[PDB]
RNA sequence: GAAGGGCCAUCGCUCAACGGAUAAAAGCUACCCCGGGGAUAACAGGCUUAUCUCCCCCAAGAGUUCACAUCGACGGGGAGGUUUGGCACCUCGAUGUCGGCUCAUCGCAUCCUGGGGCUGUAGUCGGUCCCAAGGGUUGGGCUGUUCGCCCAUUAAAGCGGUA
RNA sequence: UGAGUAGCGAAAGACGGGUGAGAAUCCCGUCCACCGAUUGACUAAGGUUUCCAGAGGAAGGCUCGUCCGCUCUGGGUUAGUCGGGUCCUAAGCUGAGGCCGACAGGCGUAGGCGAUGGAUAACAGGUUGAUAUUCCUGUACCACCUAUAAUCGUAUCGAUGGGGGGACGCAGUAGGAUAGGCGAGCGUGCGAUUGGAUGCACGUCUAAGCAGUAAGGCUGAGUAAAAUCCGGUACUCGGGCUGAGCUGUGAUGGGAGAAGAAGUCGUUGAUUUCACACUGCCGAGAAAAGCCUCUAGAUAGAAUAGGUGCCCGUACCGCAAACCGACACAGGUAGUCAAGAUGAGAAUUCUAAGGUGAGCGAGCGAACUCUCGUUAAGGAACUCGGCAAAAUGACCCCGUAACUUCGGGAGAAGGGGUGCUCUUUAGGGUUAACGCCCAGAAGAGCCGCAGUGAAUAGGCCCAAGCGACUGUUUAUCAAAAACACAGGUCUCUGCUAAACCGUAAGGUGAUGUAUAGGGGCUGACGCCUGCCCGUGCUGGAAGGUUAAGAGGAGUGGUUAGGCGAAGCUACGAAUCGAAGCCCCAGUAAACGGCGGCCCCUAAGGUAGCGAAAUUCCUUGUCGGGUAAGUUCCGACCCGCACGAAAGGCGUAACGAUUUGGGCACUGUCUCAACGAGAGACUCGGUGAAAUCAUAGUACCUGUGAAGAUGCAGGUUACCCGCGACAGGACGGAAAGACCCCGUGGAGCUUUACUGUAGCCUGAUAUUGAAAUUCGGCUUUCUAACCCGCACCACUUAUCGUGGUGGGAGACAGUGUCAAGCGGGCAGUUUGA
RNA sequence: CUACCCUUGGUCAGGUUGAAGUUCAGGCUGAAUGGAGGACCGAACCGACUUACGUUGAAAAGUGAGCGGAUGAACU
């Protein structure tokens, strides 16, 4: 990590990442990137959930997230970064000749033609379904269906190791922590996941949040009635009613807002 | 000062254009009434 | 036939805000709004004068002696209308509000100056009463302050009325 | 009526000569002044005839009018190549079928429409009273067509289809050119004010098409994602491809100056223009066509001189009297060009180009008000407060404190210099070492009161509170101590995620996936964050308590034959009956907690601070500063009533913050004075308004609805203006905003009442097969049902619709009914 | 008009400070290079702190003089 030395305030403890794995190519693929037009409120026009909007222009970089190719191997040519995965994507140059985008998993090579598909060599790299592979094996992105892909795991950390398997449906723990069992026979891919630093970053200065697609977000506290629960009261004042509130009344620091008569229910258990 | 109302010409001819007047139900409502009422100015 | 009514007898109310609005009902608005009232408050005026300020009557006492130089307990009688009030009589289709600045004007229960009686007035100073309203009656520190304390002067650093 | 009153909307005009019935005001003229990073030039938005000419003067023009953006008559806008359409797409809009829906209609796949962006073929000159890259003189390109072929043959054209371009952010450095700038052959002229033979202007030539161009970026042949010789991908073999500012040539005659009836040089400076080029940074920077290609499929054959090329806009205003502001309105309005001197500059002053003298004037030189200038001695004494004003100012040089997060604080504070001339001679660049630039260093003089001689350009220091900071806010009385902020922590959320829009579909979140995403609270950083389990939340459920529904004992009415069977009928508890609630625990960076003597609730404030933005008594006590200090600062602690995420205590830096103290300054003040201008004032023109029961409208003591121009009784006063001042007319303006009242309104709150959107749970249809304890509990399997996944088709489409394979499966989902939660939302009540 | 927002464009004379990295001399200091920043001074531009004037205004929110920001959470 980059340690600023305090030219100015607000620049006072900013720690951006320390780019230097980026190495490889900062262009990135011109077949891979589309439009990606950007948007805080839904359709209808009106606001929908969001404390955030702004900001600069994103790439759109495409994931080949299937992981979907049975028996090739692949050059992984750069290390490029991707700005709205969090985490830097790598390049894979597969030996058909067509290349596709990879998430970039801790450890990382110039060059390890490894994975896409059934074979299963449990040495770092992709492929490899959830009915093989090893009990815990440290796995990046996992399936939730057979055939789509996956996004379980992904983000700037990554991790759930294969904890344990049994029955027509292999179990694995999660970085949440909870323990859910995933249908067996769905692709995940091996090893942890991109910046271990990221986590670190402090952005410092005000408005570089705003470089990024946060804006600001006013308290309930302040604010007036009409317009938020917490709204009002002569002088600074406390919450007021028992139970903190959300905007639109429900309850806010504590109750738990998972559905009912879930379908997920039977799957996992503990959390 | 800036004042309320800046002129334009596409913009007047949206929002108020006979053909956004009859794009809409109620557009043909207004029309409907104008014309029951005679105007010469209808609906520019 | 019955289900239902009527009539006669009676029971079910701190319906107690007790002639009992509903079987069933608390608060905030200084973000405020409309209809009204001088029928009704806050300012000033007016009436009043408990309070207030001033003035007396009586004289126990104080003052070595002597009530009445000076001071005056308990009680008693009044004046003034500057205070806090009481009353709600003018004003709610508006009678602008503290202090300061500016400009003043009047009263006398006189702070200074002028004239006097008494003195527990030797003299130079004083104290207290009497006549007297012509003129005079300071700059600063602090506080929005009026008040008030202080610094330094001065013949003196007056008290009130005038929305 | 007020009243011939207020006003006539920011400026410099003077004269002569015209015109005319009539000129301060129209036209011509000379001089003058004003703008000149703009009051100039050009254009988009908007305006639509205001544009031009000749006439006119009623009304409009804040005066005048012979004039006009006014009236009449007449007339003006010319494109193959400029902007736009016959090209391209983004946001967004529309959306065949389609998914949803009380109706109306909402959403959306195609696919379309859509510039503010992408591609797009000409330029210089001349000319009119109004147009010109548009007319015409010259020179030129683009596309098409028709006429020839040197060169092919069941070469040429290649797609709605891939590939390659197009194709991109921000900052910074040089460097290459180019415009423009500045000085010394070219036309003219040579001074009557003492002097001199130098004085003034200009010094250019377009696209197109020939030539090159080091500033820029990059290596070549064999083979193998649905149809490919192109793309991609990998093994062998040591300087030229793509761009390209600009220059040279040709275009070559056109442009040109003074006037008296033909000129193109050299030198020097040099960008804001010519590159997202290069370099660096992270917040990782649109699309689609035109263009180059390669296949699938098409097709007999593809330099020269004639021709063909459409619709729309084109006037004029455009920082303005033509646009938005009711006005010919001190305001608002995107972009382009932008010269000299001086300068770091687009700052400053004066000027170019070029524009204007602002649509009432003449006098006078009262008060008073405004905008300026000066001021003896004093220097904050003024004041709520140094409000206002004065002071500081540029460059070169020295010299700079506590503190600190080591960057800062800092331009700290502060001291010296500055003009002109003449000598010497040492850096730079450009060049044939000539001169041209810019610009120092040392020495001697000269002049003034004063040398950044005008203009324009920081005052500064000490200490306190709040807030870390840059930033945000009440358009139009509050810019802050409020909001935000990075950081902190808490909670929820496993992915058709929560959480939000919508009845839904559809969609945000998010082409995101726990280092992520929603909500609460705090607010950099530093040192820390204590004590206590009714409400809430989370978990537990042994027992109590609870709805529809299941269940039927038994109850009553009728009559087949008082007793009273059936039948149909009203009505029915025992039992079975979920979530909640009662009880159990856990949780405080969840809501939220401080009693009494000379006794108790669940626990009774640790660190730190303290008479604070918190302290009533209070100007607390002591000290600091002052001659004097209710303020301020430092302590003290019986803290009326600080206190640890409504954070506690410090904190460098920062602040148009609040407060206290100084240096310097001064009309703030002692105490006011004079001067310039505008208005006021006299005259000519023009000519409003609020208000107004009729008015011939005195004072004093009194009276009275309790404060009188108008009543009583006195006192005083000839009739009529003008300039002034504000005591009064309870002066004008607003049916008082406080107060109260009405069985008024509205916004807001909650354990007020009654409800409701939604959410949780139960029975029951949809809803089937099969396995034991007596249909009920729990399990297994598929034909119902479900997919916000896989390949398949409709189909050059993530929509749907069918398929098939998977997954989940009688659960869910919806429907009817039920019971809880529910200021999220609604209607109201809340006495006299 | 105003508030956010999506798509696409445009504008910000000049002067100052000198971050990382790099480059040489020590067992993290001086020098050159370099060009960081909601950095500093100050026009355009955006804003409205104080003040005077204006209050039947030139103006139904302005004007003069100062004042804040001005490579960014910028202005439009
Ligand atoms: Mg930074
Ligand atoms: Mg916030
Ligand atoms: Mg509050
Ligand atoms: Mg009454
Ligand atoms: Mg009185
Ligand atoms: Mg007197
Ligand atoms: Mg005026
Ligand atoms: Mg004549
Ligand atoms: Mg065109
Ligand atoms: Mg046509
Ligand atoms: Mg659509
Ligand atoms: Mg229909
Ligand atoms: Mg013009
Ligand atoms: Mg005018
Ligand atoms: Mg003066
Ligand atoms: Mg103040
Ligand atoms: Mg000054
Ligand atoms: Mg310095
Ligand atoms: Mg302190
Ligand atoms: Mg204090
Ligand atoms: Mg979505
Ligand atoms: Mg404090
Ligand atoms: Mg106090
Ligand atoms: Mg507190
Ligand atoms: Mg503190
Ligand atoms: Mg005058
Ligand atoms: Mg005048
Ligand atoms: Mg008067
Ligand atoms: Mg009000
Ligand atoms: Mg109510
Ligand atoms: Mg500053
Ligand atoms: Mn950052
Ligand atoms: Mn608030
Ligand atoms: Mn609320
Ligand atoms: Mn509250
Ligand atoms: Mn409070
Ligand atoms: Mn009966
Ligand atoms: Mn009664
Ligand atoms: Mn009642
Ligand atoms: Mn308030
Ligand atoms: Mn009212
Ligand atoms: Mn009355
Ligand atoms: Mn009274
Ligand atoms: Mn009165
Ligand atoms: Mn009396
Ligand atoms: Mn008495
Ligand atoms: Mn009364
Ligand atoms: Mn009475
Ligand atoms: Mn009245
Ligand atoms: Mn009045
Ligand atoms: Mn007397
Ligand atoms: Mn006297
Ligand atoms: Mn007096
Ligand atoms: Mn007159
Ligand atoms: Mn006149
Ligand atoms: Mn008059
Ligand atoms: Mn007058
Ligand atoms: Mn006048
Ligand atoms: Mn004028
Ligand atoms: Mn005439
Ligand atoms: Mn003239
Ligand atoms: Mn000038
Ligand atoms: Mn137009
Ligand atoms: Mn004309
Ligand atoms: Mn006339
Ligand atoms: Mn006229
Ligand atoms: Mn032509
Ligand atoms: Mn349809
Ligand atoms: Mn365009
Ligand atoms: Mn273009
Ligand atoms: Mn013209
Ligand atoms: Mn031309
Ligand atoms: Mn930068
Ligand atoms: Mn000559
Ligand atoms: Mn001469
Ligand atoms: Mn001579
Ligand atoms: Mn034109
Ligand atoms: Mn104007
Ligand atoms: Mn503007
Ligand atoms: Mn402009
Ligand atoms: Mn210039
Ligand atoms: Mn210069
Ligand atoms: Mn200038
Ligand atoms: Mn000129
Ligand atoms: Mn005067
Ligand atoms: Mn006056
Ligand atoms: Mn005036
Ligand atoms: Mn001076
Ligand atoms: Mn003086
Ligand atoms: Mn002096
Ligand atoms: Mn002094
Ligand atoms: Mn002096
Ligand atoms: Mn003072
Ligand atoms: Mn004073
Ligand atoms: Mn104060
Ligand atoms: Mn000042
Ligand atoms: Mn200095
Ligand atoms: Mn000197
Ligand atoms: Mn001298
Ligand atoms: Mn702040
Ligand atoms: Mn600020
Ligand atoms: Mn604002
Ligand atoms: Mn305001
Ligand atoms: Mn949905
Ligand atoms: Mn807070
Ligand atoms: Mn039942
Ligand atoms: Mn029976
Ligand atoms: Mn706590
Ligand atoms: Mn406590
Ligand atoms: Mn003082
Ligand atoms: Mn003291
Ligand atoms: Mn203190
Ligand atoms: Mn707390
Ligand atoms: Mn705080
Ligand atoms: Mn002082
Ligand atoms: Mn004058
Ligand atoms: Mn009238
Ligand atoms: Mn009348
Ligand atoms: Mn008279
Ligand atoms: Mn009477
Ligand atoms: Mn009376
Ligand atoms: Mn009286
Ligand atoms: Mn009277
Ligand atoms: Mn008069
Ligand atoms: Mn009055
Ligand atoms: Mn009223
Ligand atoms: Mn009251
Ligand atoms: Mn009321
Ligand atoms: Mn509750
Ligand atoms: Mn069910
Ligand atoms: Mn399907
Ligand atoms: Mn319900
Ligand atoms: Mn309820
Ligand atoms: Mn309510
Ligand atoms: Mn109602
Ligand atoms: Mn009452
Ligand atoms: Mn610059
Ligand atoms: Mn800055
Ligand atoms: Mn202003
Ligand atoms: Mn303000
Ligand atoms: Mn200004
Ligand atoms: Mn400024
Ligand atoms: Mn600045
Ligand atoms: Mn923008």
């Amino acid at each position: 990590i980059k340690k600023y030395k305090p030219i100015t305030n607000g620049r006072r403890n900013m720690t951006s990442l320390d780019f230097a794995e980026i190495t490889k190519t900062t262009p990135e693929k011109s077949l891979l990137k589309p439009l990606p037009k950007k948007a805080g409120r839904n359709n209808q026009g009106k606001l929908t959930v969001r404390h955030h909007g702004g900001g600069h222009k994103r790439q759109y970089r495409v994931i080949d997230f299937k992981r979907n190719k049975d028996g090739i191997n692949a050059k992984v040519d750069s290390i490029q970064y991707d700005p709205n995965r969090s985490a830097n994507i790598a390049l894979v140059v597969y030996a058909d000749g067509e290349k596709r985008y990879i998430i970039a998993p801790k450890g990382l090579e110039v060059g390890q033609i490894v994975e896409s598909g059934a074979e299963a060599d449990i040495k770092v790299g992709n492929a490899l379904p959830l009915q093989n592979i090893p009990v815990g094996t440290v796995v990046h992105n996992i399936e939730l269906k057979p055939g789509k892909g996956g996004q379980i795991a992904r983000s700037a950390g990554a991790s759930a190791q294969v904890l344990g398997k049994e029955g027509k449906y292999v179990l694995i723990r999660l970085r949440s922590g909870e323990v859910r069992m995933i249908l067996s026979t769905c692709r995940a891919t091996i090893g942890q996941v991109g910046n271990l630093q990221h986590e670190l970053v402090n952005v410092g200065k005000a408005g570089r949040s705003r470089w990024k697609g946060i804006r600001p977000t006013v308290r309930g506290s302040v604010m007036n009635p009409n317009d938020h629960p917490h709204g009002g009261g002569e002088g600074r004042a406390p919450i007021g009613r028992p139970s903190p509130m959300s905007p639109w009344g429900k309850p806010t620091l504590g109750k738990k807002t998972r559905r009912g008569k879930k379908s997920s229910d039977k799957l996992i258990v503990r959390g | 000062v800036k004042r309320t109302y800046q002129p334009n010409k596409r913009k007047h001819s949206k929002v108020h254009g006979f053909r956004k007047r009859m794009s809409t139900k109620n557009g043909r409502k207004v029309l409907a009434r104008r014309r029951r009422k005679g105007r010469k100015v209808l609906s520019a």
